[PDB]
C-alpha cells in the first residue's frame, strides 16, 4: 500500500559550470548541534553546502582541480581521530584520490595508484583511516589514510574481469561486497586474520612496505542480474544491487536458510527475496542511497523523478515507494543522499542542479 | 476426458499457492530477522558516534556562483585551486639479470634561451662575487647553458 | 518597338488581373455554397448526438504515474493500469503443389515461472490428492503427463511416483 | 484582417515519462452537462484527463502497454451502442489496435494484422462499430468492432506505394479521402453498392470471413504537394491537407464546376482554392485540427507556436491567423484538440507537455 | 649551493618589479590617448542629429519571462537578392563574355491559346504585324512573329 | 571587486528558437532618442528599443527571402545626406544588405565575397566605408555612397584560413584583423596608397578596385589556436581564442611607437591577460563600450563577465560576474548603450538579456 515517508521540495540550486554532479554525500560525522553539511563532485568540482531553516542552503566552499580533464565521479566523508578535523575525499577519471581538509582547506593527501578511473569511494565505518577504492583496472584497494600506506589489492586471477563500478562495507565493517561490469557481486572479508594482520601491520609501518594482493573472494555469483552491476549495498545481512532493468534485487547468498558468516568461498547458490521496481532508470551509474538508520531506500531515475521506499515494513519489496517529482526538475539524477536525521534528502542532477527535499516530520 | 484435466487443474493450484504462501512466510521471516540485526548494528555505531566531537564546515581570484530557482539570492564565494598532482616519470628497464629504475626547478619552468638570459647571467655572477668554485654551483643549476667551465668561457667573453 | 513591348506588358497585366478577379469571384462562391453544406450536415451529426447519453469517465477505483503543473495546481498522482499482453499467435505454413497446411493454464505456468514446471515434491502431493476422484489409477497419470508433458509420458510419471514413494 | 476567435493559456501540464505526445483527443461523445475531458498517447502511455473550471485539469486515468517497446501514435473516441460506454482506440508503432473501455477500465479488444505501424486512427461518422486504420503498409482498413471482422482493405494494384499517413471521412460518412508518403491524396467511397454490401455482411456474420480488397481508388492526385503528404481532412466537398512546405492547401477533385459525387476516378483536373500559410512546421507527423463545426482550424508548429484561423470568413485563405504563443512553450506541438463546443483547445508536445487554451 | 638560488629570485624580482612598473605607465599612458580621441569621435557625434527608429501578413512574436506582455508585430520581407548569370570564356586569343521576372514568379505554359487571342485583339485597339514581333519579343516560348500571326489567324476560325 | 554593478532587469525570447549571433546597440542615436538595438539571428533582422522599469519594445523585425540565409553580425550607420540611420546585415551566404529602419526597405547589396561573412565594421570617421571579414581569407572595404569597393585586404601575405574579426582603431586610422590562421594582422588605411583609394571611390562617376597584398604588421605568437574577436584598447590589442583569456598586447617591445613599427617587426610585447572560464567554443566575441572604460563577455553556459578597464592593474583585476538562475546558453555576443547605462546579451536559444548599470 502507500508509503508513510512524505517529502516536500523546499529549494533547487544550480551550479555554474553546468556539467554533471554524479555525487552527492552528507557529512554524517558532525556532532549534534552542528549544521548539516553535504558535499557535491561534477566536472573537476568540489563543493561544500550548508542547510538551514526555510529550505536555505549556504554555499560554503569550493574547489577546482588543477587538471580541467579531471571528471570527480564520487566522495566520501571521514575524520581525523587526533584533530577531530572533519575531511572529504574525492576521486574520478584520472583514478586519483584527493582528501580535503575543509578546516585548513589544504589538499592534505593525494593517492596515486590505480590503473585507471576511479568509481566509488568508501570509509570503513569503525576505522577512519581507511579508505576503499573501486576502479576501471578491476581491482579494489584498501588505503590507510594515517599511515600512507596501501593494505591490500582486491583483485586478480578470480577478481573482477572488467571495470568494478561500486562496493560497500557491512555494517560492523567486516566484510566487502562489490560489484561491476563482468555482471558479478563478490564478497570480500575483511575480518580475516589475514587482512588483520595486514591492517595492523599497515598501521606499524614506518619508513627505513608491500599490500597484500587478495586473489579469491569468499563469495561471487553472475546469477542477480543479466548486465552490469552498477551499485550494490548491504541490507543488514542481505544485499541489495540494481543495474540497467530498472529493478533492485534483494538477494542474499546461498539458500534461504544459509548464515552469512558460514558461507563458503565454494557457495553456487543465492536467494532472491524480491525486487524494488520503478521505471526509466537505463542508463549507466545511477546510485541508490538509504539513510543511517537504514530505514528508507531512495533512487532517482534518468527523467528527474525521485523514488523512496519504506523498508521497515514486511513486505518492502511489495510495497509502493512515494515518487517525488517537481514540474521543473527533469534531468537524470544520478546520487541522492540523507541526512544523518533523514530530516532532509538532497538529489543532484546532470544538468548540475541541487534539489533539497525535506521530511514532512 | 476433459473432467480429470480439470481436477488436476484445481488440485494443482490449490498446491502451488500453497507453497507461495510457505516462502511468501519464509522471506517475511528472512526480513525480519535482518531487521533486528540492523537495529542491533546501527546503534553500535551510533554510540560510538556520540563519543566524538568533529568541528564544523565554514564559510570560505577565481570565484563561483551558485543560484536558486526560489526567492533566495545568489551566493558568490572564491573558488580555491586543487594543488596538482605529479604522476612521477617512470623509466623501467628489463633484463635476466636486473631491473634498473629541487622545488626551484619546478618553479623555473613554470615561470617561462637556457632559462637564463646571458643579462641576468652575468648580473647572477657579480651578485655572488660578494660573497672556479662559483661556476659549479651555476652550472648545476642551470645546465643547458653549459658545463662549469663553459661559463667561465662565457663570462669572459661578455665583460669584454 | 520599345512602345509596342510596353502595351503588350501592360495588356497582358490588364487580362491576368481580370482573371484573377474572375476566379476570385469563383471561390468566394465555391466557399460559400461549400459552408451550407458543411452547416447542413453538421447539424445532422448534430442532432444524433443529442439523442445519444453516454456515461461519463470517472476516476473510480504498486505503479503509479505523475503530472505536474507550472501553475498553482498541486502534482497529481494515480495509478498507472497495465494492459494486458497481446497473444502473438504461432501461425506456420507448409506448401507443396498438391496440398496445403496450417489453453489459459499453460500461460499460467510460463509467466509465474520464477523440474519441468512441477517438481518431485508437489507431483507426489497431486497424485495423491487426485486418488479421492474414482478404478484406473492410469486416467490420473495420463492426465497429468497432458497438462506437464516436460515431466514426462504417463506410464514415465507412473514409474516416478513409485520411485519417489520408496 | 484580426481573427475574431482569442484564447488565454490556463494550464500547462507534463507528463512524466517526458516523452512525445503525438495525439490528443477530446471525447466528443460526451453529453451535454458532462464534463469535457481528453485522451493523450505517448510512448507506451495513455491517460485520460478532465477539465474543470479555472484552468484545472484533472487526471483521471492512466494505462500503459505491457510491451516496452511500444509506441502509440494516435487515438480516436467511440462509444457501445448497447452499453452507452465511451471506448478510446489506440494504435501505434508495432501496428496493433486496442479498444480501452473507461467505464470498467480494462481493454475489450485487439485488432492485429495491419503490415505495420499504425499512424492514424479515424471512427465512422455515423456508424460508432466502423473504425479506420492506416498504416506503413501501404493500406487501409475498415474493421467492424461489434463483430469483431475486417471489412475491406483499400490498396493494392492502384493503392497507395508508400506509408499512409492520415485518413479522413467526409461528414456523412459516405467517402474517405487518404494521403501518404507517395506525394499522393486517394478517395475511397464507401457509399458504393459494393462497400455498402461489404458492411452489411459483417454485420450479418456470425461464425456458427473474407474481407473484399479495394484495388482502385474513386480518384488520386500527386500534383498538390510535392512532398509527403502528412495530414488530410474534410472541408465538406472540399480537402484541407498539408506537407512540410508550410501551407495548408485547400483543394477540390477535378475543376471548379464539379461536384465531388460525380467525379469518376479517371479524372486528372485538380483545383487549388487557396493556402493557409503558417512557418517553422517542416518537421513530418505535425497534424492539424478542426471543432467538431468546423468554423476553426489550428496547427501547431516546430517551435512552440500555434496558430488558429478562422474558416468562416469571406476570404479564409487570405485572412490573417490568432498567434498562440506563450514563453514557457517551445517544444514542437504534434496534434491540437477543440472541446465540442469549442471552449478549450488542448495542445500536445514533443516533451511530453499539456497547453491549456480557453477561448475569450 | 643555494645562494646561487636566491641571488637568482633577487634578481628575477627585481626585473618582475621593472616590468609591472612598465606596463604600469604603459596603460596609463595608453589611457590618456584614449580619453583624447574618444572626445574627438564624441564632439563629432554632438554635431549630428540622427533621426530615431520608430515603430512599423507575415507576423512575429517576442514573449518575455516578466510580466510585460507579449509583443506582435508584422514580419517584412527584405526583398530577394538577383543571382546574376555570368558566363566566362577562354582562349589564348580572347576572353569573351522585371517583366520575365514575375512571369517566372506567376507561374507554352506563360500564355494559352485563349489569352493569346484575346492579348492580340486587345492591342489591336490601337490601331498588325509589329503587333506580333512585339509579342513573341516578349513570349519567344510561343513562336516567332510569323509563327504567332498564324498561330492567331489559325485559332480565329 | 570590480566597480560596475548590474541588474537583470528583462528576458526576452525570439520566436524562431535559432541561435542569435549578434547584437549591436543604435550609437549614432541623438542625445534624448531612446537606446535602440538591434538583433541577428536565423534569417532575421529585429530591432528594439529600452525603456523605464525594465520594458523592452519590439519595433521592427525582417526575414530574408532566402530561407536558407543565416545572418552572423550588423552594424549600424546613418545617411550623412539624409541623416536616415542604416544598418548593415551579413552571414551565411555572403551578401551585404542595408537596411533603412525609418523607410523600412533594403537599399543596398554587396555581392562581392566568396563565402560566409564573419564581421562588419564601419569606419569611426566616414560613415560610408565598410568593411567586411570573410570565409574566403580576405577583408573588403566598400564605399556604399557611391557602391564602389575600395580595397581588398588580402592574398600573398593576407590570412591563409577564414578571417574571423577586425577592428578600426578609434580615429580610424588603421585596422587591426585576427582569423583561424592564429595570426593578427595591421591594415593602414591611412596610407597615401589607400588615402588616395578612398578618394577616388568618391571621385569615380559613370572600377578600379586595390588589391593590398602585404600587411603593415603580422604576428602569430599571441595565441596558439584561432582567434575569434580582436578589438583596440586604444595603440593596445585586446583579442581572445579558446585557451579561456584576452590577451592584452601590442606590436614590437615595450617602447616601441605603434605608428613606428615596420612590417618587418618581429617582437610581440603581451601586457597581461583577463582570464574567465568555461568560453572554449568558436565565435564568442567581446565588447567595450564607447568611453572604452568596461569590458564585456559571456561564456557559453549564460555567464557574464565585466571589466573595469579604468583599474590600476586590470589584467590582474577581479570581474564582475552576471549571472540569472534562468539564463544557461552560450552569449554570443554583449552590447552596452552609448551611455553605458544598458547591457544586452544576446544567446543561441534566441534569449535576450537586459542588465541595467546601478
Amino acid at each position: 500500500g502507500s508509503c508513510k515517508y512524505s517529502f516536500k521540495c523546499v529549494n533547487s540550486l544550480k551550479e555554474d559550470h553546468n556539467q554533471p554532479l554524479f555525487g552527492v554525500q552528507f557529512n554524517w560525522h558532525s556532532k549534534e548541534g552542528d549544521p548539516l553539511v553535504f558535499a557535491t563532485v561534477g566536472s573537476n568540482r568540489v563543493t561544500l553546502y550548508e542547510c538551514h531553516s526555510q529550505g536555505e542552503i549556504r554555499l560554503l566552499q569550493s574547489y577546482v582541480d588543477a587538471d580541467a580533464d579531471e571528471n570527480f565521479y564520487t566522495c566520501a566523508w571521514t575524520y581525523d581521530s587526533n584533530t577531530s578535523h572533519p575531511l572529504l575525499a574525492v576521486a574520478g577519471s584520472r583514478g586519483i584520490i584527493r582528501i580535503i581538509n575543509p578546516i585548513t582547506m589544504q589538499c592534505i593527501k593525494h593517492y596515486v595508484g590505480h590503473g585507471n578511473a576511479i568509481n566509488e569511494l568508501k570509509f570503513h565505518p569503525r576505522d577512519p583511516n581507511l579508505l576503499l577504492s573501486v576502479s576501471k583496472d578491476h581491482a579494489l584497494r584498501l588505503w590507510n589514510i594515517q599511515t600512507d600506506t596501501l593494505v591490500a589489492i582486491f583483485g586478480g586471477v578470480e577478481g573482477h574481469r572488467d571495470e568494478v563500478l561500486s562496493a560497500d562495507y557491512d555494517l560492523l565493517g567486516e566484510k566487502i561486497m562489490s560489484c561491476g561490469m563482468d555482471h558479478s557481486l563478490k564478497l570480500w572479508r575483511i575480518n580475516s586474520k589475514r587482512m588483520m594482520n595486514a591492517i595492523k601491520e599497515s598501521y606499524d609501518y614506518n619508513p627505513n612496505f608491500i599490500s597484500q594482493k587478495i586473489h579469491f573472494p569468499d563469495f561471487s555469483t553472475r546469477d542477480i542480474h543479466r548486465n552490469y552491476v552498477d551499485c550494490v549495498r548491504w541490507l543488514g545481512d542481505l544485499i541489495l544491487s540494481k543495474s540497467c532493468e530498472n529493478a533492485i534485487v534483494c538477494w542474499k547468498p546461498g539458500k534461504m536458510e544459509d548464515d552469512i558468516d558460514k558461507i563458503k568461498p565454494s557457495e553456487s547458490n543465492v536467494t532472491i527475496l524480491g525486487r524494488f521496481d520503478y521505471s526509466q532508470c537505463d542508463i549507466w551509474y545511477m546510485r541508490f542511497s538509504m539513510d543511517f538508520w537504514q530505514k528508507m531506500l531512495a533512487l532517482g531515475n534518468q527523467v528527474g523523478k525521485l523514488y523512496v521506499w519504506d523498508l521497515e515494513v514486511e513486505d518492502p519489496h511489495k510495497a509502493k515507494c512515494t515518487t517525488l517529482t517537481h514540474h521543473k526538475c527533469g534531468a537524470a539524477i544520478r546520487q541522492t543522499s540523507f541526512s544523518r536525521d533523514s530530516s532532509i534528502l538532497i538529489a543532484v542532477c546532470d544538468d548540475a542542479s541541487i534539489w533539497r527535499w525535506d521530511r514532512l516530520r | 476426458p476433459v473432467c480429470w484435466r480439470k481436477r488436476v487443474k484445481s488440485e494443482y493450484m490449490r498446491l502451488r499457492q500453497l507453497k507461495r504462501f510457505r516462502r511468501a512466510d519464509e522471506v517475511k521471516s528472512m526480513f525480519s530477522s535482518n531487521r533486528q540485526k540492523i537495529l542491533e548494528r546501527t546503534e553500535i555505531l551510533n554510540q560510538e558516534w556520540k563519543q566524538r566531537r568533529i568541528q564544523p564546515v565554514h564559510i570560505l581570484t577565481r570565484e563561483c556562483s551558485v543560484t536558486s530557482d526560489l526567492d533566495f539570492p545568489t551566493q558568490v564565494i572564491p573558488l580555491k585551486t586543487l594543488n596538482a598532482v605529479a604522476s612521477v616519470p617512470i623509466m623501467y628497464s628489463w633484463s635476466p639479470l636486473q631491473q634498473n629504475f629541487g622545488t626551484f626547478i619546478e618553479e623555473l619552468i613554470k615561470n617561462y634561451c637556457g632559462f637564463i638570459n646571458d643579462e641576468i647571467f652575468v648580473e647572477l655572477v657579480n651578485a655572488l662575487g660578494q660573497y672556479d668554485k662559483i661556476f659549479e654551483a651555476i652550472s648545476s643549476m642551470f645546465p643547458d647553458k653549459g658545463t662549469a667551465e663553459e661559463l667561465k668561457e662565457k663570462y669572459k667573453e661578455l665583460t669584454e
